[PDB]
This record gives C-alpha cells, structure tokens and sequence, in this order.
C-alpha cells in the first residue's frame, strides 16, 4: 500500500453524477415546465439554513395547483419536507456521520397507496466510492431479502480515468426470486479540465455516451447519445450561456425537435423565467412562463437584503 | 441499404462522433460570443 | 413612586400618516390623565401596546427622562403605507394546515380620516379546497375597531370528506376593547366584546361515491344537501387572566358565545379553563377544561330543521383524545347527526423531563383524562335536559409527549378508552394531533 | 426453472464481486505494466 | 393482550334523535300502496326509494307524479314491474307508518353526479343506483326488439334536448325553479321569511340549470350553448346563433310528436315505449307559462294527450 | 332552396376526418330524380375548413342567404326533406318516415360515436394519419389546437363505454402495461361495433331494401372512414367473421360505386375572404366573440 500512496489517486466522485454536468446544467430538460407557474421562497436564516416555498400553477397539469416546501440544513444534516395538492407528502433526511459517510433517508405517502421508504449509504474512501441503497425492505418466513437493492463501487485507475460497476438485485413480492442486473460505468475527465467523458453500458444492451465541454466561465455545451431485435436511438444536444443578468439554455435533438428555457432577472427578489418546445415533424408544441420572488422571513436578513 | 437495429444503432454512432468532431473544433469556440 | 407630577406636552416624531386630531385623543385617553411616575410608565406601556394592535407604528419608542410638570416623547417608525405581500401557513385544529397569500394596502389620510387598512387574501388548504377573502379594518377609536368581511370558500366537512361545503357571503363586526380595567379583573389581563351581523349563502352537497359503501346516504344526510340562505346575530365575550395563550403557567380564561338566527335558532356556549403550576421551575402543571353549550329550535311546530353544520359534535383528537372525529353522538345509520345540547372536560397533567440534558425544552410528559356528552334533547325542558345530560358518558385515558410551541401544539399520546358506547368510534392505542385548541 | 433462475442470479451475483475484486486489484496491476513499459 | 376488556363498560346506543328531521323526510315522501289490498309483505332491507326533484298532483286522477319527464318514467315502471298504485299525498297526511316503498323528493346535490331520479334500496346495507344505472337497467329491457329501440332513442334525444332547451331558456326562473327545485314557496310575499325564499332562488337559478345540463351528454352534443351560461357578457353573437339551434330542436320535435300519433294501439300492457310517451306529454302539459313545446301539444296534438291519460288510468287503482 | 354548403374537405374532396361531410357530397350527387333534384338545386358546395361560420361549431353548415343555419348532416337532411314541391337516392313514403329518422339518429348518436375512437383515441391510426391532416387543412399559427381539442372531445362521448438507469428499466414495464390496456381496449370495441350495426341491420330490414336512403349514406360513410384507417384491416376481419363475407363485399362495392361518381350535380365555389378562416379573420372573430 505504498506505490497506491505513490501514485496520488485521486477520489471519484458519485456514481450517479457521472454525466451530471450534461444530465443537469447543460440540458433543459429536468427544468423544462409547461403552464404559469409562480414561487415565493422565504428564507429565515443563513448559518442555520432554513427556508421555505410557495408554489402556485395553473394552465398545465404536470405542475400541481398549489404546493409548499420546507427546509431546514445544518451543519451536518438535511431535512427537507414537502406537501403537495391531494395530499402527496415528501420527506428526505441526510445526516453524515463523518466526512466520508453519509446515511439518507426518503419517506413518501399518498394517502391511499403503501407508504415509500429509501434508505442508502455512501462511503468516500481516498480513492474508491461505495454506495448501497434499499428500497422496501421486507423478510419472509425463510429470512431471505425481500425489496430493491442497488450496490454500486467505483475506483479511479488513473488520476483521469474511473471504471465502476452497479448492481440492481429486485425481488418484488418473495415467492419468486428477483432479477439480477449489472451495469458498467466508465469516466475521463481531461488533464486541462476543458471536456470530460462518460460511458455506461446496461445490463439489457442498452449504451449511454455523453459528452461535456467548457468554452468558458458563461459557455458551456455537452452531447449525449442514448440507444437500446426492438431496440432506439436518440441525439441532444444542448448548450448553456451563464451571465449575470440571465442564464440561456437551448437543446435539439435528432428528431428534429428544439426547445429553449431563459431565465431573466430583472429585479433583486423577482426573477421571471420562459420554456418552449416545439416538435415540427410531430406537431407538439409546449410553452411555460414563470416568476420567483424571494424574501427574508427575519428583520434582520430582510434589511441586509434591502442594503 | 440495411435498414436494421444495427444500422441505426451506427448512425446514432456517427451521429455521435460527428458532433464530437464538430465540438473539438474552432467553430464550437467562435459559436460562443466574447461576452 | 408617589411623586405628584402633571403631564402637559407631547413632541410627536414620525407621525404624517395619522391626523393629529385622531392621534391626541389617543394621546389623551392613554397618558394624559396620569397623576404620578408609575401610572405615566403604565400609561406608556399600555399606549404603545394600543399603537402597536391598531396598527398604527410597528415600534414605537418612549421618553419620559424630559423635565411637577414634564413633556413626553413619542416616536413612531411610519408603518409602509405602500403594498404588503405576504406568504403563510396556519395551524387548522382538525390536523388541518392551511397556506395562504396576503396583499396589504393602507388608505391614506387624506381620504379616510380614520386609520383604515385592506387586505385580500387567497387561501388553499388540506380540506379547504378554495378560499377567498376581502378585509376592511377601521380604527373608529382607541378602544373600539369595526371589520367588513367578504369571503366566498369550498372546503370538505365530515368524515372521509363525505360532504362538500360551499359558503359565499359577507359580514360586518365590531371590537371593544377597554384600555383599563375597573380594579376588579403587576399583570395585563386581556377582555374584549365582538358583536358581528353576517349573511350566508351555503350550498351542500354529498361527494361520496355511493358505489363505495353505505356511508353519507342514511335518510337524515340526504335531505341535508341542497342550498340555503341565512343572516345570523353573533356576540362574543373573551377574558383571559393567563400570563401567556399557548404556554400558560397560571391563570384562568372564560370565553362565551351567543348567537341568533331570528326566527330559526338561539346557540349557547360556555368554556373555561384553569392552570396551575406547583413546584419551584414549573415541573407540574394541572390544566382543567371544561365546555358546555345548548342549541334550541325557535321555529314553529318543530318546522325548520336545523343545518347538520351549526350542530354540536364530540369526539377528535382536539376535542375529546381517544375517539375519532365526529365520533360521538346519537347515529342515523353510521353518520353523525350532531346533538343540541353537549358538554365537555378535560384534566391534563404536565410533567418536566428529568434529564437535565433536556429539560428546559418544550417537550413534556402528559397524563391526560377527557369525558363529556352529546345529545338531542326534547325541546321541552332545562330540566329534562339536564337529566339526560347526566348519565352514560364517555371517558377516557391517556399518557403522551407534548410540544408547546408558541406557533402550534403537538400531541403524540397512547390513549385507552374507560367508558363508551355500542356504535362510538373508539381509537385506541397511538394518536397524533397538532393544532392551537385543546381540551 | 425456479431453481434455476435462483441459481443463476447467485452466479451472476458472485461474477459481480469477482469483477469488483479484479477493479480493487486493477490499480496495482496497471502500476506494475506502467513501470514495465 | 389486554386490551379486549377496554372499554371497561359499554352503553346501549344513544337512541335520542331530532324531532324536527323527522318531519322534514314524511312530508317529502310519499308511499306506494299496493294494487290489490293490504299494506305490504316487506321488511325494512327490501323496500326502496326513489328520489326525484320534485311533485306535483295532477287535475284529473290526482296522484303524485314527478315533474321530470326522467323521473315519472322511472316512477311508472317501478309501479308496473311490482304492481304498485301511485301515491296521493306526503306522509305528513298519514302518522301510522308500514313498510312500503316510497319516492323521495330530494336536493340533485344529494349525489356526486348532481342528477336524479336516483334509486336508495336497502337499510342496514344500502345501495345507491345513479342515474346512468337506473337508465342502463331501463334500456336493457327493450333490446329484444330492435325497432323499439330505435324510437326508444329518438325520445330522449331529441324531444329531450328539446324540453331541455325551452325549460331552461324559454321559460322564467319562476317557473324552471317549481320543477326542478326542492325548495319551499307559498306565492305570496308577505312575511319576511318569504323575502329570504325569493333572494335564494333568484341567486342559485342559474346554478341549478348549468346541474341540469349534465345528465345526459347535453352538454357534449350543445357545446356551444352550455358554455354561453357560464358567463356573463350578454354578447349579440351568441344570442343569434343560440335561436338558431333552438328553432331546428322545435322544428325537429314536431315531426317526433307527428309520426308517434300513428303507433298509440296498447293491446294489454304497455311496453316501455308507452310510459316514455306518457311521461313528456304529462311534464309537457303541467308546465303553466305558455311555451311553443306545450302550445304545439295542446293545439296540434290532441290525440297524444288522451293517450297519457289512458296509460295513466292503470296505475290509479 | 338556394344558399351554401360548408364541409371539411381539399380541392373537391372530402377528408376522412368528417364522416358528415364525405355523406353530405353523396347525397348532392344522388339526386337524380325529378322530385329529388330540386330538392338540392341552388345549392352551393365550399370547402371553408374553417369552423367560425357554424352556429354550434361543427364543420357541414347549410346557410340560405339569410341568416338562417342549419348544422350536421342529419339536420341539413331533415330540413331538406321538408322543403320538397311534391308535384338513385329514394325519398321515403308517409308512413315510414319517423322510423327513416330513427334510424339516421341512431347512427348519428351511436355509431357515429365509434368512428371518432378509431380517429383520435386509438394511438396508432391519431400517431400515424390523423394528426398529419390538419397540417394541411389549417393555418400555420391555427395547427395545434384542434387535432387536442378533437382528441379531448372523442374521449368525453366514450368514458363509460371504452373508457439510475436501473429505475428506468423498471418504469419501462409501463410499455407493456400499455400494450395490455390496448389489447383489453380493443375487445370492448370490438363488441360494441357488433352490438351496434346488427341492430341496426334488424331494424333496417323493416323499410325497403331496394332504395337508398339517406340513413344508409351515413352508415356506409362511417364504414368507409373506419376501414381505411391504417388500422381498418383488424375492423374488416371482425366484422366479415361474423356478418358475413357477402355482405361486407355488397356494402365495400356499394361504398366505392359511390366514391367513383361523376362530380355533375356538385358545384364548388372558392371560398371568399370573409369565409377564409385566416389569421385576421380569427383575430377579427376573436374580438368580436368578447365584445
């Protein structure tokens, strides 16, 4: 365990933020909304993070007519607790017992199906990641493991490469053994930090391959390619421009749809924001437009906020 | 002509790798403006 | 202090949004009948406590240190007579949480003469399924304030949500409160009146799949929907000798309720509460509540009957812990049909948590025993009301954790019931409650 | 069948920590070939 | 464990109850007696009801009959598959109760789809039929011929629409509210608790027709009339073409009511489509404010109204 | 009677889309007769496309120089039938006229109904060629709308009778969930249609089957629209499977004599400016419908 210390391997990161970078900040996707959407987010205090959220939709039915947020965030846990209209309640706790572990925990009911729960660990050593997750744990009368368990490690080979495995074993109901799956996850990140790389292999055939590059500080763009006898195939492409008066997003894929999403602060406390898609060889077309205004529930950071 | 999973899957393969190239080069840097 | 001292001068700072001729009779009432020190420093106390309420400066500063005769100083922090845009949650006592949206506007004084505010407010809810509401406050004097209240709300009444209640209308109310008690009720005892004059247009209807079960569909719940119109007399009367609303460590608090529907309806209600703390830093505390009230049917002929919504209920995790809500009561067939006469109480023992670690927190041992009745009396007699109001109640025990926070009050509790009908909703074991009203 | 699928996911199961070894092991292994070229 | 002997005692249930409700269910119900003699042989699990918006007593036999073409339907083919005699006044005459069954003039808020007639059977275990059951247990009973069901389905959609139409345009909130409301009137205004009933309907008029616009998938075939309710504009571009559709629903109805004069021969008991011609020209001839549908039928169509009244001769006694 | 005839269609044709349109162009060009012929003569055939002129919002309008609308086939038909001097396609005796429009209600209300499942709520036929239409029917700001609103229409007249990566494999299962419900959809329809057209089959038999009749044009129209659907080849075999291959053969023969008729009796006109259904015309007709 010497020429390991040697070589300074670096630790990777998680397992499900390999493509983040393309998967959240590039593309518009997971933002996308459809319909008027307006959210007012009170904020109560800063060391101690503590806010709240008040969303009101209309016009679609993706977005829920009324929903409201809590969370609170110390220094070594997270709580975040959120109600949504026909009584849907969400609930996530993290605490981490030490820098490299952390236990989360995610609670959800919907008053009229069987409450969910998730429990998973992650361990960061110096240069491995190991985390495990179960879904409803349950034990039958011969003490074999009844729910979902997806145990995923990752090691970084070299300082700019990391290959990893995840394993997905789903026993659903107990009298029949669950099905087993094996995916592996490879990582490159360049020497400059400029472009990275990510490819997954699936345990159906099923191939993920994206890509990641950084003009600079407010340009940033990443391709992905997702594929799948009955198998299909897709192309996006997305781009990003970060600035301090307004963020752009736009994305196109290879069927021959486009969307865009832009969000436009005008203001300190409102920022307005505007999504469309529009598929021309389908006919669908989507549009959403949005507000947020944030306030500081106490006197003191409301005067800090007001200068 | 094929017209089978196979071809498709190297299409979106060369779809792929194009866009790479089209990124690695100097016209992906001048699409960003100097602001 | 005993020292004779006349006050005559007021210098008045940050006071352009109220007409100083409505100001000096504040001024006056409050302060300028004091005759020495102590009475000036309660004087003062008591007026920036009314500034406060009424909405007039959201801090108000006071110097008396100016020199028997001496002049005063008040200073005021110019509330914003601009918009007010406001987000909130609410506590319902029926596991309810609401949130709601709030705009603010003060009227100048150049068109109202006498402080007026207006609010709207957009409210949604667990079971309030919409509502709107449009407030007008007038500060007509200093001890007197007048509201108008136009709401129009949806919301789901009984249990499961069986009905569906819709209610439009407007109503007009007027609060006295006196600056000073008469030597009789070191403390600040609160005692206020409300009289109120509102009309109502309520529609009911029955949202419960009759596929699902024979619920909501006895002979007394179908000819309750359906829509009616009604103008109702209401006077309140609350006095609250406790040192704080949602932690009391002593004292003692009345609140009384009459209304009149002429014609169709007198309602009755009483309820006191008592606390009392025993030992050196509040270990014990002893809470009584006890609640009583009477409805009688002033139509002719026993025609007209009375809307199962302004009926009594019994049982809850608020009301009575240890049954379901709308749990008691006389039955139709499973539903509740409300009764006319009730009564009520509760013997709540708190303890402090003896781990030094954690004992200053909120959270206490509770030791609760609750009971009461719920009937349909005949309209005949007091008499006969009281004598079948008297026998075959419904207690019951129980042993839980508290948290009495100044925003709201969580129950966790282990309840058993002792005594209780063949048909009541009994709910034994574990039981959650969170909300503002307790028995 | 039944058996049989049990069977196979324990071997597929198993096959999965053999290849989580080989990774463990994978960084040495790639040091010693470094240094040989 | 232990918790079986909690409750420590249990009481009787509380057999209190309002004295003022009771009144309220006997004089709006009124009790099916049987054909031949006595009171029934039912017990309380095998009586039903049926709730309907309203009842009026005719001229001339002076039975009770609900005032929706629907729910007299109903009514008569309840009292000809049991045998049953019409009533002929609310229970509030008649003190002494019996099992019998019974129809019951209810609120259309009394359900979630907000329509009637509606059928309640059964007490300790109870069971609501809708009016979409009520109206698929109806027309299962005709699909052995199919001629009749073709006219079966010309009345309730075109004469249907028709009587919709001009009941919910043509005539007053005065006179939609007598029919299709449970709610309390006496004519004339002199207490004040005649003031509060005459505000009442004047404010809920609008919200009980857009109700009645949902029971049958009127609300589909006019689209465009049915969402001129909903809102107040009072625009010349939906009051034309709004006379437009409701003069082809007149003109339609006219050949309807002309081509049934020709097939009105009852060799015995009548069948369905009977007591389906029956029920409109009853609700057709109650209505007081001269509408086109009633002149038409009084003036034109004096064969189809001695036609009811003979159908309606074999359920009074 | 002399006015103007508006129906879904492109450059003399009818679209699929319509099956009162496609029975309405039938009907003109089966009035051959001495009595029939002046019932329709006067008559002018436009295919506007755009909805606006209607009085309830339905495409086939007849309007008489006058004001006076006349909306949906069977109502253009029993209106026509009643402005007859009385001094091919057979005009039907005194004493079998309700039953003549019971039927044409029949099918309008309930087989009428089924053909709108096969055009928007069945997934393959909507993916595949519904959607494509309005494209070219409409205009490029006007594109989106409707095919929605038909859609959401056709499900409201059938409720009650048809009705990491590892977490995406497991949502993925939502696929054959969907198959499944297709597979059970495709039975209840299946029924329906059979229940459907064999009473209407008996009751037709009650009238002259020598003729034809105005009911029978809109009963082959829906069979014509349904059968050609990418997905008609399922409908075709159930149906000859228990019906009758003769009889399927007789009515497709009689639907494609029908679609190769001389257009003589019908007469276009290109629409004019007021009845275009433009941008301006439906910003012209939005103010106006607020005012």
């Amino acid at each position: 365990h010497s020429h390991r210390q040697s070589l300074e391997l670096v630790n990777p990161g998680t397992v499900e933020n390999l493509n983040k970078e393309v998967s959240r900040d590039v593309f518009l996707s997971q933002y996308f909304f459809t319909g008027l959407r307006a959210d007012l987010n009170k904020a109560f205090s800063m060391n101690p993070a503590f806010q709240t959220s008040h969303t009101f939709s209309i016009g679609s039915q993706a977005l829920p007519k009324y929903a409201f947020s809590a969370l609170f965030a110390n220094d070594n846990l997270f709580a975040q607790g959120n109600i949504d209209n026909d009584l849907s309640v969400s609930g996530r706790l993290n605490y981490g017992w030490d820098k490299k572990n952390i236990s989360k925990v995610n609670l959800q009911i919907s008053d009229g199906q069987p409450t969910m729960c998730q429990l998973e660990q992650d361990y960061q050593a110096s240069d491995f990641s190991v985390n495990v997750k179960t879904l409803n744990p349950s034990f039958s009368e011969k003490g074999e493991f009844t729910g979902v368990a997806v145990a995923s490690f990752l090691q970084s080979v070299t300082p700019q490469l990391a290959l990893g495995l995840e394993t997905l074993y789903s026993r659903t109901d107990g009298s029949a053994p669950g099905d087993a799956g094996v995916s592996y996850l490879t990582r490159y990140v360049s020497k400059k930090q400029d472009w990275i790389f990510s490819g997954q292999l699936q345990a159906n055939g099923a191939l993920i391959a994206s890509l990641w590059r950084k003009v600079a500080q407010n340009v940033e763009a990443g391709i992905e390619t997702t594929l799948q006898p009955t198998v299909e195939g897709s192309t996006t492409i997305g781009a990003k421009y970060e600035y301090r008066q307004s963020v752009y997003r736009g994305t196109l894929d290879s069927n021959g749809k486009v969307a865009c999403f832009l969000e436009r602060k005008v203001l300190p406390t409102l920022s307005v924001l505007f999504c469309g898609e529009i598929d021309h060889f389908k006919n669908d077309t989507k549009i959403g437009c949005g507000l947020q205004f944030e306030t500081a529930g106490n006197q003191e950071l409301l005067m800090l906020q007001q200068g | 002509f094929k017209e089978s999973p196979l071809y498709t899957i190297a299409l979106n393969g060369a779809f792929f790798v194009a866009g790479v190239a089209f990124i690695q080069s100097p016209l992906m840097d001048m699409l960003a403006p100097q602001l | 202090t005993l020292k004779p001292i006349r006050v005559a001068g007021v210098v008045t700072t940050g006071t352009d949004h109220i007409d100083p001729s409505v100001l000096q009779a504040y001024l006056d009432d409050t302060i300028m009948k004091s005759i020495t020190l102590g009475q000036l420093v309660k004087n003062a106390d008591v007026l920036n406590k009314r500034l406060c309420q009424h909405h007039i400066a959201l801090n108000a500063k006071q110097s008396f240190h100016f020199q028997l005769m001496e002049v005063v100083s008040q200073l005021d922090i110019l509330p914003p007579k601009t918009f007010t845009a406001k987000t909130g949650t609410n506590f319902g006592n029926d596991n309810d949480a609401e949130a709601y949206l709030q705009f603010e506007k003060l009227i100048d004084k150049k068109y109202l003469k006498l402080p007026t505010r207006v609010n709207l407010e957009i409210l949604r809810g667990t079971k309030i399924h919409s509502s709107f509401l449009f407030n007008s406050y007038s500060s007509l004097s200093p001890q007197s304030i007048l509201n108008l209240k136009v709401f129009s709300q949806f919301y789901n009444w009984n249990t499961n949500k069986g009905l569906d209640i819709g209610q439009r209308g407007a109503r007009l109310s007027l609060r006295y409160e006196p600056l000073f008690l008469h030597k009789l009720l070191n403390e600040s005892p609160t005692l206020f009146h409300e009289w109120f004059l509102e009309t109502c247009w309520r529609s009911t209807k029955i949202c419960s799949q009759g596929t699902s079960a024979p619920y909501m569909y006895s002979g007394t719940m179908l000819s309750q929907a359906g829509d009616q119109l009604r103008t109702i007399l209401g006077h309140t009367f609350v006095l609250d000798k406790r040192d704080h609303i949602m932690c009391p460590t002593k004292g003692s608090m009345l609140k009384w309720s009459n209304e009149l529907s002429p014609g169709k309806h007198l309602k009755t209600q009483l309820e006191l509460n008592s606390v009392k703390s025993w030992m050196n830093d509040d270990f014990i505390t002893f809470s009584t509540t006890i609640k009583t009230g009477y409805l009688k049917n002033l139509s002719s002929q026993q025609s007209l009957p009375v809307h199962i919504c302004d009926k009594f209920q019994s049982g809850g995790p608020s009301d009575i812990r240890g049954f379901q809500t709308f749990g008691l009561g006389p039955r139709d067939l499973y539903d509740a049909v409300g009764g006319d006469a009730f009564v009520s109480y509760g013997l709540s023992v708190f303890s402090r948590l003896p781990w030094k670690k954690v004992e200053k927190s909120n959270f206490r041992l509770h030791w609760f025993f609750n009971g009461g009745k719920l009937v349909n009396h005949d309209n005949t007699s007091l008499g006969n009301c009281i004598g079948q109001l008297s026998k075959e109640h419904s207690t019951s025990t129980g042993i839980g954790l508290v948290l009495r926070h100044p925003m709201a009050r969580f129950e966790l509790n282990f309840t058993l019931p002792i005594t209780a009908h063949e048909n009541d909703l009994i709910r034994k074991g574990f039981q959650f409650g969170l909300g503002l009203a307790f028995l | 069948e039944k058996r049989a699928h049990q069977e196979q996911t324990e071997k597929t199961l198993k096959q999965a920590a053999y290849v989580a070894a080989f990774l463990w092991v994978s960084p040495m292994i790639w040091h010693l070939v470094k240094k040989q070229w | 464990r232990i918790f079986d002997t909690f409750p420590l005692q249990t009481y009787a249930a509380q057999t209190d109850k309002d004295e003022a409700v009771a009144l309220e269910i006997q004089r709006r119900s009124y009790t099916f007696t049987e054909r031949g003699g006595g009171s029934s042989e039912l017990t309380v699990e095998g009586t039903y009801k049926l709730g309907v918006y309203n009842v009026f007593l005719e001229a001339n036999t002076g039975a009770a009959l609900a005032t929706d073409p629907w729910c007299l339907f109903v009514q008569l083919a309840l009292c000809q598959k049991n045998g049953l005699v019409l009533p002929t006044h609310s229970q509030e005459q008649t003190p002494s109760h019996t099992c019998n069954h019974e129809m019951l003039v209810l609120s259309r808020l009394s359900n979630p789809d907000e329509a009637l007639p509606i059928l309640v059977e059964g007490y300790k275990k109870r069971i609501i039929r809708s009016t979409v059951a009520i109206s698929e247990i109806m027309r299962s009973r005709i699909l052995d011929d199919a001629e009749q069901l073709m006219y079966y389905t010309l009345l309730d959609t075109v004469l249907y629409d028709c009587w919709i139409t001009q009941i919910i345009f043509c005539a007053s909130d005065a006179q939609f509210m007598e029919l299709y409301s449970c709610q309390k009137l006496s004519g004339s205004i002199v207490t004040p608790l005649d003031v509060e009933n005459s505000l009442l309907q004047k404010l809920s008029a609008k919200s009980l027709k857009i109700s009645l616009t949902k029971r049958n998938k009127f609300q589909f075939r006019h689209r465009e009339i049915v969402k001129s309710m909903q809102g107040v504009y009072h625009n010349h571009h939906n009051s034309v073409n709004q006379e437009q559709v409701l003069n082809v629903l007149f003109e339609n109805s006219k050949q309807v009511l002309l081509g049934l004069k020709d097939m009105l021969k009852s060799d015995g008991q009548p069948t369905y489509l009977h007591l389906k011609i029956a029920s409109y020209i009853l609700c057709i001839t109650n209505v007081k404010e001269p509408i086109k549908l009633k002149t038409f039928v009084e003036n034109e169509c004096k064969e189809l109204v001695q036609f009811a009244q003979d159908t309606l001769k074999n359920f009074v006694q | 009677v002399k006015g103007s005839v508006h129906l879904w269609g492109k450059d003399g044709k009818a679209s699929l889309i319509s099956v009162d349109s496609i029975a309405l162009v039938w009907f003109i060009k089966l009035c051959t007769s001495e009595e029939a012929k002046s019932m329709v003569a006067g008559l002018q055939i436009v295919f506007s496309n755009n909805t606006d002129l209607s009085s309830d919002g339905k495409l086939p309008v007849l309007i008489l120089d006058n004001g006076t609308k006349v909306s949906g086939y069977v109502n253009i038909v029993q209106f026509l039938h009643k402005n007859i001097c009385t001094s091919d396609l057979a005009i039907v005796r005194k004493k079998d006229r309700l039953l003549e429009y019971s039927l044409l209600n029949y099918v309008d209300v309930e087989i009428s109904r089924l053909t709108d499942y096969q055009l928007f709520l069945n997934t393959k036929n909507y993916n595949e060629y519904t959607k494509k239409l309005f494209s070219k029917l409409l205009y490029f700001p006007m594109w989106y709308n409707t095919p929605l609103q038909l859609r959401s229409q056709a499900r409201e007249n059938c409720e009650e009778i048809i009705g990491k990566t590892f977490k995406i494999a497991h949502k993925n299962k939502i696929k054959g969930k969907q198959e499944l419900q297709q597979v059970k959809y495709n039975l209840q329809f299946d029924n329906r249609l059979q229940s459907c057209v064999s009473n209407w089959l008996a009751a037709r038999k009650k009238l002259d089957d020598s003729v034809i009749l105005s009911s029978d044009l809109l009963f082959l129209a829906n069979l014509y629209v349904q059968l050609g659907l990418p997905d008609g080849n399922r409908i075709r075999s159930k149906l000859e499977q228990t019906f009758g291959s003769e009889l399927l053969n007789s009515m497709s023969n009689k639907i494609d004599d029908f679609v190769h008729r001389p257009s003589n009796n019908l007469e276009q006109r290109d629409p004019q400016f007021r009845e275009q259904g433009n941008v301006v015309m439906s910003l012209y007709n939005l103010a106006c419908k607020y005012i």
